[PDB]
């Protein structure tokens, strides 16, 4: 019950190709931490 | 109409519908992108191209996605670098690691990138991050300097559930991170 | 649990989530698998691999798929060879053309094909087909010799709707085809 | 007009753990155009 939200208008049609791939990345540098994903659900629809 | 939908609730060791890049790999029913180790980049992309908009009608797609994730770090002080969900061209490949989070190359805008990302960043990089030094959630389009960020207190070791939704009618992109 | 689900109502020119093989490609917003020209072969696969069973748990999966298709001969007497929906290893590639429908190689059961296929067959190849020489639906596992068949009167040039489903509890595979 | 067929076919005996689903079509000495107009697919596998 501790939440964070951020909305923003982003016309994805101007920045991204028609067909894309989606995913996660994570990185460490001179400091570190384990970055793990426990599940992923996605749905998209285009009319 | 065209739809793509999928869920993965428990990650197998032979999770063949993911494309792994860097040192991202699947283990213990978990997807791990980084272990607690210096200088890594791990990425994983769903194997199918998804049709996000179409030039032949001008239609862009609605999508929603959820995931829960853990950042687990030796203590709350020394934690780096971050995590991202990103949309990118069909052939995308890891870009710079460290502060660039595996998706972008510069803090200067480049439309050649064609990547938008929602990042959950834990290390403050003076050149482009919120000057308060806070960990932050942010939206990034073609650059690692977020178009908008929000401060977030990292609860180290705890799962967090995220919902990112896009409404094509308004082009809004919404992100919530919830710890229990 | 894992699901994968998708729908394509209309087929664009660049249907990038389909893998095409042979002369298969998209046109007039249909997926054309062959045109009316001899000796060809077309297949199209969905780009994501699908997890249909799992060795550590033993669970198997249910699936449903439905699609509408047309066969377009010149006369209902000169038509060959048929059409297929098939499940096969991740790496399948076109196999023998003609009466084998690009999905199988011998009428002899072959444990290394490991492709089961639902065929909608229009031409009688005397060596492995129902002796009444009818067109028909049939289920094939590892051979072009269907393990079971049902007579079918092709309505040449008519769209047909077909649903195929599979239930892991009872291991039953059901095939429906209905000309409206 | 409909035509239905049902059978038991323990897919775990015949196919690999991961698979690709798709359509196939062919002509030989005789020919016909073969075209798909729509396609819906869903699968689920409990863990
Ligand atoms: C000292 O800087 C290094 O460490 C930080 C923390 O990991 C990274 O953001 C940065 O890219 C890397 O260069
Ligand atoms: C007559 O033989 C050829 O034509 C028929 C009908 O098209 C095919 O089924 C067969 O495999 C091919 O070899
Ligand atoms: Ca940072
Ligand atoms: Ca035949
Ligand atoms: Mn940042
Ligand atoms: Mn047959």
């Amino acid at each position: 019950e501790t939440s964070y939200t951020l909305n923003e208008v982003v016309p994805l049609k101007e920045f991204v190709p028609e067909w894309v791939r989606i995913g996660f990345s994570a990185t460490t540098g001179a400091e570190f931490a384990a970055h793990e994903v426990l599940s992923w659900y996605f749905h998209s629809e285009l009319a | 109409t065209e739809t793509t939908s999928f869920s993965i609730t428990k990650f197998g060791p032979d999770q063949q519908n993911l494309i792994f890049q860097g040192d991202g790999y699947t283990t213990k029913e978990r997807l791990t992108l980084t272990k607690a180790v210096r200088n890594t980049v791990g990425r994983a992309l769903y194997s199918s191209p998804i049709h996000i908009w179409d030039s032949k009608t001008g239609n862009v797609a609605n999508f929603v996605t959820s995931f829960t994730f853990v950042i687990d770090a030796p203590n709350s002080y020394n934690v780096a670098d971050g995590f991202t969900f990103f949309i990118a061209p069909v052939d995308t490949k890891p870009q710079t690691g460290g502060g660039y989070l595996g998706v972008f190359n510069s803090k200067d805008y480049d439309k050649t990138s064609q990547t938008v990302a929602v990042e959950f960043d834990t290390f403050y990089n003076t050149a482009w991050d919120p000057s308060n030094g806070d960990r932050h959630i942010g939206i990034d389009v073609n650059s690692i300097k977020s178009i908008n960020t929000k401060s977030w207190a990292l609860q180290n070791g705890k799962e967090a559930n995220v919902v990112i939704a896009f409404n094509a009618a308004t082009n809004v992109l919404t992100v919530s991170l919830t710890y229990p």
